[PDB]
């Protein structure tokens, strides 16, 4: 369900206005901790001497409604980017005397205005009040989509980059604030928006509260307000990224009670997918859909196999690489059932606790069918020459998780005639911009190691606070079985992404897309995802230092897979438009070991 | 009527018959509701006792102006313009209306020289232009890109006011025209005050404290009078008038059309927010702060 919030820079008394506040059913109050007309000095005599008290005295609220209830508001009169001395000093103070407050309020979150183009001086007051010991307070950066600069009329007798610059304003504040996590974006809404490119780049920003004047909302025929539909589109992505909605202004709809506003937003979110359901809650590396594939692509091989007339002497020879738990099994098993044939099935697993699991289901459902193997798929001496090599040692990204030396080792008792599911996988990757997975990355720096060795190293993930630049393209193919001799698993590749506006670089995002036979194909990759898959998640590659790129420019990425007899790893680099230090050189950070 | 009154005056403002009326808020403490306070005697505020009539208001009081001479017209902290009537004997005040009309505070408000109507600049970007017989507003012109300082409607014209903003922006307007407003000539501006006389050019203040007499045709005449935010130019009633100037210095500068300083009182502990000249008494200006006092200063001339 819709949190919201009302935005009041009036407040004549607190438990007169959060009483009517939350009768109409808002969940907090953005309020100011000092009164927005109460300029204060400090640098000044005789007026740094101001008796009596400086603000409403926080015994007002019980400490559980301040840290729940209510949000806090920087005065306006405050301009500490001013060019003037004597206005910057008095307004750096008064700033840390409202943060301060704040804190020692216990508030959950604050406000903090960005409108101008310069706010270097802003974050250093801000900068210096997180080195505090100050954790339980929040700031949310209030940034608009479209400047004020823009949204204005063009009644003045003069003439009226442009569209973006509300961003960059932000962009300059958290890379001056060294992209701390205490700092996220209120997004002020307008009746006039921009182009949805560039929503879904703001949409790739904490975002997490969105203030929505009353200004913008229309008038129904019925006369209650609601909003056009190409507002509606954006507010259905903001409640999916759960941000909380603040009604800011006053009511024009005087005759509606003022909470009608709130109302419509209760609406929308009504009347608006299982990968979202499933996933919930960055890691370091019951899906019958993902098996079922398996199962129908094992009954088109044996059909395409075994003729009709050999069904009952035509004995199919399985091994299932990787049978783990034996789900595999029991398709492997079910396909014989659905194309009604017979099959002799080798499960090979070499970790002893599922082989545990694999001998009990031999004596309980399977029966003499199926044979197991304890020794490895590499070592294992085996009697008999396989037809088909079955197996998920997939990941993430495909060739991951040593699929391919594995499955091209279990290739010496394969049959000349045979063939191998998954019979080949296709590994995909696009650049993505996530100033939140970012953070989420940073916060893995972990003692006793290289503190940058986080960023060498990928993080499994549900990419929903992110941004995609291009269609993903194919980085590494891998066939199975190996038709030639030698030739290694070594593999170089480039790839060249186009990019379309300014934009963050924050990492790379792996897919992959797998033929386990002739047009059957799992496959997690967005323009053609598997239907209600989500055993496997994409993957995110970051990188050591963001890259900020300008439209019109090309992404050029390197990604290196290399290996020995002992490791296996990935190293990758961006070299254009800026050259990124070649990441996890040497399995320094991250291998998948043989 | 109300027992009590708030500490931080923040406007002063004379009628004909030389009657004080005081605009009061609090701007601390518990409750930052405001009150508006008529005087017969300035020399009898601030003390609440002593006053012909005032009332609370629901929420706080950044400027006033008088409609007429049986009204009050106010800008409230909770986004709205609020006028109130006196009563008979004026010893009582009456709301002739409330609206809520802005998405932020009325920092300022200026009525047009019929009386009839009046001009709310303010922080909520849309300056707004109020019919006060019909209570209700007939334009608002979102033509700033940041908070309206301070406004002045023409004392000659009816239809023409001013605007500044901390854009930088000094707009002069005319709401016959189609796009009504136009530009006049790196600090910001803080307050603007015309010339009753030479209804074609007026003065401005910065918050640099140095203050400015600039034509609507033109070119700046200027000093550095104060050392902080001018937050008021206002011009004396004589033929040949003194502008006064009052700073957030806590300083009080009285300048003549030469720009140069005849008079100057540091007598306010604090900010002096408004400053008014008698009626009665030419030579006699009236200020208020938010240190409470209530001053009156005598000019030499």
């Amino acid at each position: 369900r819709v949190s919201s919030g009302r935005d009041l820079n009036c407040v004549p008394e607190i438990a007169d206005t959060l009483g009517a506040v939350a009768k109409q059913g808002f969940d907090f109050l953005c309020m100011p901790v000092f009164h927005p007309r109460f300029k204060r000095e400090f640098i000044q005599e005789p007026a740094k001497n101001r008796p009596g008290p400086q603000t409403r005295s926080d015994l007002l609220l019980s400490g559980r409604d301040w840290n729940t209830l209510i949000v806090g508001k920087l005065s306006p009169w405050i301009r500490p980017d001013s060019k003037v001395e004597k206005i910057r000093r008095n307004s750096e103070a008064a700033m840390l005397q409202e943060l301060n407050f704040g804190a020692y309020l216990g508030l959950p979150a604050f406000l903090l205005p960005l409108n101008q183009e310069d706010n270097t001086n802003l974050a250093r007051v801000l900068t210096n009040h997180i080195h505090t010991g100050h954790h339980s307070s929040m700031f949310w950066m209030r940034v608009p989509l479209v400047a004020p600069e823009d949204l204005r009329d063009d009644i003045i007798e003069n003439a009226p980059s442009g569209e973006e610059k509300t961003w960059m304003w932000w962009h300059n504040f958290r890379t001056l604030c060294d992209y701390s996590k205490r700092i996220a974006v209120a997004l002020e809404i307008g009746a006039d928006l921009p182009s949805n490119h560039v929503i879904d780049r703001w949409l790739g920003e904490p975002i997490k509260a969105a203030i929505l004047p009353t200004s913008i909302f229309l008038t129904n025929k019925k006369g209650f307000p609601v909003l056009s539909k190409m507002h509606q589109r954006l507010i259905f992505r903001l409640l999916k990224l759960e941000v909380q909605f603040i009604i800011t202004g006053t009511n024009h709809h005087s005759e509606k009670e003022f909470c009608s506003y709130l109302q419509y937003l209760e609406y929308l979110s009504q009347n608006r997918n299982a990968y979202e359901l499933f996933a919930k809650g960055l890691q370091s590396p019951k899906d019958p859909i993902k098996y079922s594939q398996y199962q129908q692509a094992i009954y088109k091989c044996l059909l395409d196999r075994v003729p009709e007339e050999e069904k009952d002497t035509n004995v199919q020879v399985l091994m299932v690489l990787g049978a783990g738990r034996g789900p595999l099994v029991n398709a492997s098993l079910r396909a014989a059932k659905q194309a009604d044939r017979r099959i002799k099935l080798y499960a090979v697993e070499k970790n002893p606790n599922a082989v545990v699991t694999l001998e009990n289901w031999q004596f309980e459902e399977w029966g003499s069918q199926v044979t197991v193997v304890s020794s490895d798929m590499r070592e294992w001496v085996a009697p008999e020459k396989a037809d088909i090599i079955v197996s998920e040692l997939l990941g993430s990204f495909a060739d991951n998780e040593l699929s391919p030396e594995c499955l091209d080792g279990a290739q010496h008792f394969l049959k000349d005639d045979g063939v191998s599911i998954p019979g080949e996988y296709t590994s995909f990757l696009a650049p993505i911009s996530s100033s939140k997975l970012y953070n989420e990355v940073r916060a893995c720096r972990e003692k006793d190691r290289d503190p940058e060795a986080q960023f060498e190293m990928p993080y499994v993930v549900r990419l929903h606070n992110f941004h995609q630049l291009s269609a993903p393209q194919p980085c590494f193919t891998f066939s199975h079985p190996n038709r030639d001799p030698m030739i290694d698993n070594n593999r170089y590749c480039t790839l060249e992404f186009p990019v379309e506006v300014n934009t963050v670089l924050h990492g790379f995002a792996g897919y992959f897309e797998t033929v386990l036979y002739q047009d059957i194909t799992l496959s997690i990759r967005p323009e053609t995802h598997s239907p209600g898959m989500f055993s496997w998640f994409p993957i995110l590659f970051p990188i050591k230092q963001p890259i900020t790129v300008r439209e019109g420019q090309t992404i050029c990425v390197r990604f290196w897979r290399c290996s020995n007899s002992k490791k296996v790893w990935y190293e990758w680099a961006v070299t254009a438009p800026v050259c990124s230090a070649i990441h996890n050189p040497t399995g320094r950070s991250y291998t998948i070991g043989l | 009527a109300p027992a009590c009154m708030e500490r931080q005056l923040e406007a002063a403002r004379y009628r004909s018959d030389g009657a004080l009326l005081l605009g009061a808020s609090s701007l601390s403490g518990r409750c930052w509701a405001g009150s508006l306070w008529l005087f017969k005697d300035p020399c009898a505020a601030p003390n609440e006792g002593f006053c012909s009539a005032g009332v609370q208001t629901e929420a706080g009081v950044a400027d006033l102006t008088w409609v007429g001479e049986r009204g009050i017209l106010v800008a409230s902290d909770s986004g709205a313009v609020e006028l109130w009537e006196l009563d008979e004997n004026e010893t009582l005040i009456v709301s002739k209306f409330c609206k809520y009309e802005h998405d932020d505070i009325v920092s300022t408000v200026s009525v047009l020289s019929s009386g009839t109507q009046a001009v709310s600049g303010s922080k909520d970007i849309c300056i707004k232009v109020w019919d006060l017989a019909q209570q209700v507003v007939l334009s608002s012109y979102r033509a700033h890109a940041a908070q309206v300082t301070c406004v002045a409607a023409s004392p000659h014209k009816d239809s023409v006011f001013l605007s500044c903003s901390e854009d930088n922006r000094i707009l002069l307007w005319d709401t016959r025209c189609p796009k009504p407003a136009s530009q006049i000539g790196g600090y910001l501006p803080t307050s603007l005050a015309w010339h009753p006389q030479q209804s074609e050019v007026f003065v401005f203040g910065d918050e640099n404290g140095t203050v400015s007499l600039v034509d609507t045709k033109s070119c700046v005449l200027s000093s550095a009078v104060h050392s902080q935010c001018v937050t008021g130019l206002v011009f004396s009633p004589h033929s040949v008038p003194f502008l006064a100037s009052l700073s957030e210095d806590c300083s009080l500068a009285v300048l003549d059309s030469s720009l140069s300083e005849l008079f100057r009182s540091q007598a306010h502990r604090d900010f002096v927010r408004d400053a008014t000249w008698s009626p009665l008494n030419h030579s006699l200006l009236t200020t208020v702060g938010w240190d409470h006092q209530v001053v009156h200063h005598v000019v030499p001339t």
